[PDB]
C-alpha cells in the first residue's frame, strides 16, 4: 500500500475534567486501487482504561493530512449588502 | 495515554556543577605520621 485513508470513530468516556475512564476507538483503514477500487486493508482495535488522551488519532494528527472537504476561499465574498436583510 | 504530568517525573534531575574555590593551606600531616617522615630529629633546631 502506498497511501492509507483512516475513516475512524471513538467512544470516550470520562473520569475527571479532561482525563478519560476509558477509550474504545475503531475504524476501517482504506487503499484507493490504481483501478479506482476502494478495499480494506485491516482494521483499528484501541482500547485502554485511565488515559489522558487517544493515541489513534494523535498518531493520526501529526503524521497525515485530514482529508478535508470545507475548503475556505482567501477572501469570502459578501452575498447581499444593505438594509434588505 | 500516560500524560505529560507523568513523563517529566521519569527524567532525573541532573546537578549542574559550581567552582569550589577553597584556600587550602598545605594538609597538615598527623604528629604520629610526621615522625615516621622525619626520624630522632626533636628537639635538635632551635625554632628562633
Amino acid at each position: 500500500f502506498d497511501v492509507l485513508t483512516f475513516r475512524c470513530e471513538s467512544t470516550y468516556k470520562f473520569k475527571s475534567a479532561n482525563v478519560y475512564s476509558s477509550i474504545k476507538t475503531t475504524g476501517q483503514v482504506l487503499l484507493e486501487l490504481p483501478t479506482k477500487e476502494v478495499i480494506q486493508v485491516g482494521s483499528v482495535d484501541y482500547e485502554a482504561g485511565t488515559s489522558y488522551g487517544n493515541p489513534v488519532t494523535d498518531y493520526l494528527s501529526r503524521n497525515g493530512k485530514t482529508i478535508e472537504e470545507s475548503v475556505i476561499f482567501e477572501n469570502a465574498i459578501p452575498l447581499s449588502s444593505g438594509e434588505e436583510l | 495515554v500516560n500524560g505529560d504530568n507523568v513523563d517529566a517525573n521519569y527524567s532525573k534531575v541532573m546537578v549542574e556543577p559550581r567552582a569550589n574555590m577553597k584556600f587550602d593551606f598545605p594538609t597538615l600531616k598527623s604528629y604520629d605520621e610526621i615522625k615516621q617522615i622525619a626520624p630522632e630529629l626533636e628537639g635538635m633546631l632551635d625554632l628562633e
